[PDB]
């Protein structure tokens, strides 16, 4: 089979140094002239920036000259001047090259950091630099006379030197003396030479630097780049319309700023070939060439040595380096954002009577948006003679046209999406509803995924064209088929506030109401009871209802009974689906409760269930709540009636410390300590006064005397049931707010006497002003440090993707619960549910085994666990996965949107990322920084160090800056000996035996060590409790999981200790170097395998190292990556995420997955 | 101390320590240091705090 | 319409392949070679496509096996023309 | 020495050469006078060059 020369569908990509003949190669012509246009008529003067001959065109398929202006004659090149006449965009193709007069470094590899002329000759920089000027004179191949090769001299020395020696010894000057050095450069003899030097002499920064430049060397030498091609001789000319002199309106002309720096470079160029024809003296050609270098060095990257400016404008011109990298950091269009079409936006509002799997979408934008669907529509009918008068029907909005438009709709799903896109809900699929008005409308359950307001939040709409894209957007980003958040398996479809407090209002108890003690048959009666007004939606009463039990195999069991419940209750029984208990609705429904319900109802029924279950929530809901006739009052925030005596008491004692302070009793600062003090107990006081007051105050009969339950007061309903409001800011209402702190830092001892119900006077409000602005710069600014923070780690991790089915390996991490400090600050069936155990679990008594080998925990397993008294279990995890680039479904959980276990393909590295990225708003060492300083694997300020070795130890020497610890193992040898400074107090027990690991002083300690000295899963143990410390404490829920996998991107490389195939002292891939040990511990080398040592490294730093090229040009600094990739010849094959997505093909992950498996088993092989 | 670190001696020494301050490279000049020196905070035209 | 694709997540269990043998299925009746397997709603070939996942009467062996089926079906009309092709020697 | 921006490596490397004398001056044009004439006479000894005119 001859297997090609043309197009076909390309794999990978190649970067590399450029040959002169090969810049020839894309050439096809050669620009001589610097002129653009003829300021005439516009047509491109031949051989220049713009050209029809060299490049194309100026009109689609017509000659310059005008002699051929058919489509027919195509492949013609005209006789009068030469230009094949073909579609004007291959002008846009075709580029071009410049033959330069004397040598020219390319500053790319003169400056960048590593220079690489500098340290492939083996040579300094400023060197370098002082021969390009033509300041200095430097040695070519010197011979054997009296000079080294790299050697440079003077004007005087250069003369006395040929004086002396007239030929076996040679000097030049200027980039053709470079030149000359890259090019009598002789690699391979290097590398023998530096083997044998590595080889001989033993000192450590010797054989460092040795192995370090060989490595390079030989590097080099592999890539297949030749170090002359460093220096141009030949320019090459970006496209003329990649670079466009196009009009604009009042007759004036724009056009780009490498038309100046090519101009610039082609004049001094022509100018420097003119003076050698005149024969011109040294002086003059030297500047001359100068000048070229700068011109040259300008056009590709500008900034490394003048900043030339644009005619007429200082602002400085921007170069083709500039042209590639972007702006904003580091952006590159395939990441800052790209336009869309098909797409729109709008303000959106609640629509409450939408199904949770659709929205609303107003006509006219939907009219517009499937537009061409319903042109093609239109004309299929037959109600549209062709295209155009379908158009014209459209345009004229004949009524004909609406009803193919709800035919077009119909089945077609849409794509809904807001401004702050954090966790992949931030993106949701819904079936549109055409609504006459301008507004979008979303369906309110969805406005927690969106952390959307209704007060002016805009919303985005994208159409899903191809089939494909409509099969995604329903299989997957459609709302009902994402009930839970990919964070932990807790419902996001979590009713919002309205409905919550209609479900609250509707069940709940007043002490005495109507149709108090009687009994009904069935729920519908009770209903029934209750709108005729003869009873009292809540009521204590026993009523007879049928709950269900599915309890039996695969089958639902039916019982009967009277329940004691109120009529609300009763009512609301009616929507509980099917096999739930009645003791779910029998409670008085708070948010946390009405969210377990769906839960509950999730891992019982199933999903439609649910899904149905949740609709009717949130309908009775926003009825019930409607019903309930809910509102505020300034009569509903009750001041408690001794709030005015706390205050003078509490300011009785601040005239006792102040009296005090006159008398001298107390100093100043403790005095200060005791009034902030008693002021802080005061607010304490009046807070839990108005709290017990506005909360069971309430004091009602029924049938007796008296009685008091919790109130009906309205704000305080909102506020226990979790609708809105909170004790925190009720107590802002009713009872005074807090002390307030200046921007020092320095809290005030006159705090806030009075409240929002009260007036505050001029200073209070003042006082309480700095505090409003600090929260919202500070809260502002924390978006953008969670930004921040989620771009690093989507970095670090994206393509990492589940891939592999199972890795098989009874490897894991022990999980028990956290139990810190008193009781259980999270329990042992959240940390272990959903993950899979890596061997069977026993109970008290063994050969029972409730839980086999590898098996999902779901909440049957789970509770099955907490049935028995297990304390322990042992949990395979994604940092443990033997798996070699890429994570095992059986290694990573069940968690998604979905109950069942992860899918094959889908990408896990993301989607941890965007879960440890999205609550990072809700974040205040500790903080937010310290999550970033967990991840980043700083080092702390003042740190522990932990016992290198086990056994007992004794204080060495005396005091020189440290004073020496002798560590003395049992059976081993006694060389360690750490020095540790003296002026730091000490712990280790001078005569105790201390474990490795142990504290031989206080504070926290650098996860390097953790991961050392205590071990891999002591250090990702370590991480992740302290992370998910920072987020627990604020009220985050983040599943293990996503840490883990940043945790095992982190440790990805490892430097090796042993020898036998590769370096020694290399970082290297864990996966790399584990499939090369595993590999050479049968066949090969018998057994020659290498030890290495697990490293940790931060999430920024392991960030940098990507396989693939055009990835680390996204967000690395791009002028260096493509360099230091560009020496090596490095061949991107793609295989990740972030570079396909550049590269513009389907995904290697997700749907695509199905494809580059195909693909990937095809390549390296038959 | 500050003194100590000094590396100039008399008053056209400093001139052109600081001549070459503000405009590194270039070969100093007495009457280029003066002028500079003088055209900083002592001229009425270049200088004011009004 | 389809509310949840959940059922169909039943019938193949990776939930990406029942995207793309949804998606080849639902081409087979969008660009019309073939015609539904169960009664259209008006449900758009999209839905329709996850129906006859759902009655697991699709799926890719299934597609696979027709579909190599159809090859032999086009190889038995074109027996005699291609055989007339003999002219290559 | 070298500062860069060739602008300098230039003003510095041209002000090496000094300022001619107004009889330094005549010396040149004399031995530009000397070196032409000579090429000129060397090239009307040349038969080939006059049978060519
Ligand atoms: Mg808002
Ligand atoms: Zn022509
Ligand atoms: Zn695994």
């Amino acid at each position: 089979l001859k297997a090609q020369t043309k197009t076909e569908e390309f794999d990978a990509i190649k970067i590399a140094l450029a040959s002169p003949d090969m810049i020839r190669s894309w050439s096809f012509g050669e620009v001589k002239k610097p002129e653009t246009i003829n300021y005439r008529t516009f047509k491109p003067e031949r051989d220049g920036l713009f050209c029809a001959r060299i490049f194309g065109p100026v009109k689609d398929y017509e000659c310059l000259c005008g002699k051929y202006k058919r489509l027919k004659h195509r492949g013609v090149i005209c006789e009068k001047c030469g230009v094949e006449v073909t579609q004007t965009k291959v002008r846009r193709e075709r580029m071009g090259h410049i033959e330069l007069a004397s040598p020219t470094a390319h500053i790319w590899f003169l400056k960048s950091l590593p220079s690489r002329i500098g340290l492939l000759l083996d040579m300094p920089l400023r060197d370098i630099e002082r021969v390009l000027y033509f300041e200095s004179y430097v040695v070519i191949e010197g011979g054997m006379t009296n000079l080294e090769r790299q050697q440079i001299l003077t004007e005087e020395q250069y003369l006395d030197a040929l004086e002396e020696f007239g030929d076996e010894f040679d000097a030049k000057m200027g980039a053709e003396a470079i030149q000359a050095l890259l090019k009598s450069m002789d690699l391979e003899q290097e590398c023998e030479q530096l083997r044998e030097e590595l080889n001989e002499t033993n000192s450590e920064t010797k054989r460092k630097k040795l192995t370090k430049r060989i490595k390079l060397l030989e590097a080099f030498v592999q890539s297949g780049n030749k170090p002359e091609w460093m220096i141009l001789t030949v320019l090459p000319v970006l496209p003329p319309d990649l670079r466009p002199l196009v009009p604009l309106d009042g007759g004036r002309f724009a056009t780009s700023d490498l038309n100046d720096l090519y101009r610039r470079v082609i004049n001094r160029n022509n100018r420097l070939k003119r003076l050698l024809d005149l024969a011109a003296p040294d002086i003059i050609v030297r500047n001359e060439k100068r000048m070229l270098q700068e011109a040259v060095d300008a056009l590709l990257d500008n900034g490394r040595r003048g900043r030339a400016i644009t005619g007429s404008n200082k602002r400085p011109l921007k170069s083709l380096a500039d042209m590639i990298k972007g702006k904003q950091g580091r952006f590159r269009q395939n990441l800052l954002g790209k336009r869309v079409d098909y797409s729109g936006r709008s303000v959106i509002t609640v629509g409450p009577y939408l199904r949770l799997h659709q929205c609303g979408l107003p006509k006219k934008m939907a009219l517009e948006l499937f537009k061409p669907f319903i042109y093609g529509k239109l004309e299929l009918r037959g109600l549209a003679t062709t295209i155009k008068a379908a158009k014209k029907m459209v345009e004229r909005e004949e009524a004909v046209v609406w009803d193919i438009l709800d035919e077009v709709i119909r089945e077609h799903p849409v794509l809904l999406n807001r401004a702050p896109t954090l966790h992949r809900l931030g993106i949701q699929a819904f079936e549109p509803v055409l609504i006459e008005g301008k507004a979008i409308q979303l369906h309110p359950l969805v406005c927690a995924a969106y952390n959307a307001d209704f007060d002016g939040d805009q919303m985005a709409v994208h159409v899903p064209l191809t089939l494909e894209a409509q099969l995604e957007a329903r299989a997957l980003m459609m709302s009902t088929n994402n009930i839970l958040s990919p964070a932990n398996g807790e419902p996001i479809i979590v009713p919002s506030q309205d409905v919550v407090l209609g479900l609250y209002y509707m069940t709940r108890d007043c002490v005495n109401a109507k149709g108090e003690g009687m009994v009904l048959t069935g729920p519908k009666e009770a209903e029934r009871l209750y709108r005729s007004g003869l009873a009292s939606l809540h009521a204590r009463v026993k009523v007879r209802i049928t709950e269900y039990e599915k309890d039996a195999n695969g089958e639902l069991v039916a019982k009967t009974s009277l329940k004691d419940t109120t009529v609300g209750r009763a009512i609301l029984w009616m929507i509980v689906p099917k096999g739930l208990p009645y003791s779910i609705v029998n409670q008085a429904l708070g948010k946390k409760a009405i969210s377990k319900m769906l839960n509950t109802c999730y891992r019982i029924l199933g999903l439609k269930p649910t899904v149905i279950f949740a609709d009717q929530i949130m309908y009775t809901g926003f009825a019930y709540a409607a019903r309930s006739g809910a509102s505020v009052g300034i009569d509903d925030m009750v001041i408690p009636e001794k709030k005015h005596e706390i205050i003078s008491e509490a300011e009785a004692e601040v005239a006792e410390i102040q009296e005090q302070f006159q008398s001298g009793l107390v100093t100043a600062g403790e005095r200060y300590n005791k009034v902030i003090d008693i002021w802080a107990a005061a607010n304490d006081r009046v807070s839990k006064a108005m709290m017990d007051n506005l909360q069971t105050e309430t004091v009602i009969n029924r049938d007796g005397q008296e009685e008091k339950q919790v109130s009906f007061n309205s704000i305080y309903m909102m506020a226990d049931s979790g609708a809105r409001g909170s004790a925190a800011q009720i107590r802002q209402l009713a009872g005074m707010r807090g002390l307030m702190a200046k921007p020092d830092g320095s809290i005030i001892e006159t705090p806030i006497t009075a409240n929002f119900r009260e007036g505050l006077n001029v200073l209070q409000y003042f006082i309480s002003t700095h505090g409003a602005r600090k929260g919202l710069a500070d809260t502002a600014l924390k978006t953008a440090n969670s930004g921040y923070l989620t771009r690093r780690l989507v970095d670090v991790a994206q393509d990492l993707v589940v891939t592999e089915d199972d890795c098989g390996t009874h490897e894991g991490i022990m999980m028990t619960p956290v139990i810190e400090g008193g009781d259980v600050k999270e329990p042992l069936r959240d940390r272990v549910l959903g993950r899979v155990t890596a061997e069977d679990v026993l109970k008290p008594g063994t050969a029972d085994i409730l839980v086999p080998r590898n098996t999902l925990l779901h909440e049957q397993w789970c509770d099955l666990l907490e049935e028995n008294s297990v304390d322990a279990v042992k949990v395979r995890s994604v940092v443990s996965c033997d798996t070699d680039f890429g994570v095992c479904a059986h290694c990573y959980g069940r968690d998604l949107a979905r109950g069942h276990i992860i899918n094959k393909g889908e990408a896990i590295g993301v989607i941890a990322a965007q879960s440890i990225g999205e609550p990072g708003t809700q974040l205040t060492t500790g903080g937010l920084p310290r999550v970033a300083d967990l991840f980043e694997a700083r080092r702390p300020k003042e740190p522990a160090i932990l016992a290198e070795i086990s056994g007992i130890v004794s204080f060495g020497k005396e005091t020189k800056g440290k004073r020496r610890l002798v560590i003395t193992p049992v059976d081993g040898s006694d060389p360690y000996e750490e020095m540790i400074p003296k002026w730091r107090q000490l712990n280790v027990f001078e005569g105790e035996r201390v474990e490795r690991g142990d504290v031989i002083s206080d504070g926290p300690e650098a996860p390097h060590d953790i991961l050392r000295l205590r071990g891999v899963h002591a250090v990702t143990r370590y991480i992740v409790n302290e992370v998910q410390d920072v987020y627990r404490l604020q009220g985050v829920k983040i599943n293990d999981k996503h840490i883990e996998v940043i945790v095992r991107q982190m440790l990805r490389k490892a430097t090796i200790v042993n020898a036998g195939s590769s370096d020694f002292l290399e970082g290297e891939q864990v996966e790399y170097s584990r499939v090369k040990i595993a590999n050479r511990e049968l066949e090969a080398n018998g057994k020659v395998g290498a030890t290495y040592s697990r490293d940790l490294l931060g999430i920024t730093k392991a960030s940098l190292a990507t396989e693939s090229f055009i990835s680390a040009a996204s967000f690395q600094e791009t002028t260096r990556v493509l360099t230091e990739a560009a020496v090596a010849g490095k061949r991107d094959e793609l295989r990740g995420l972030k570079e396909n997505v550049i590269v513009g093909r389907l995904i290697p992950a997700g749907t695509g997955y199905a494809y580059h498996q195909d693909r990937m088993r095809r390549r390296a092989a038959g | 101390e500050t003194l100590r670190v000094d590396p100039t001696n008399d008053r056209l020494s400093a001139l052109v320590e600081i001549y070459r301050m503000m405009r590194p490279g270039e070969p100093p000049t007495r009457e280029a240091a003066e002028s500079l020196f003088e055209n900083l905070f002592f001229s009425e035209d270049r200088y004011d705090l009004s | 319409a389809r509310v949840t694709v959940q059922d169909a997540v039943e019938k193949i269990g990776n939930r990406f392949d029942l995207v793309l043998v949804a998606a080849r299925r639902a081409r087979q009746m969008q660009v019309g070679g073939k015609d539904p397997l169960v009664p259209e709603e008006n449900d758009k070939t999209t839905v329709i496509a996850l129906r006859e996942i759902e009655e697991g009467l699709i799926n890719n062996q299934i597609l696979d096996v027709r579909e190599r089926q159809e090859q032999q079906e086009q190889e038995a009309a074109e027996l005699q023309a291609v055989t007339a092709i003999a002219e290559g020697r | 020495g070298r500062t860069t921006d060739p602008v300098r490596m230039y003003m510095r490397e041209m002000g090496t050469v000094e300022l001619l004398t107004r009889e330094g001056e005549i010396d040149i044009a004399k031995r530009i006078e000397d070196g032409i004439n000579q090429v000129q006479c060397s090239v009307a000894e040349y038969p080939e060059a006059i049978t060519y005119l």
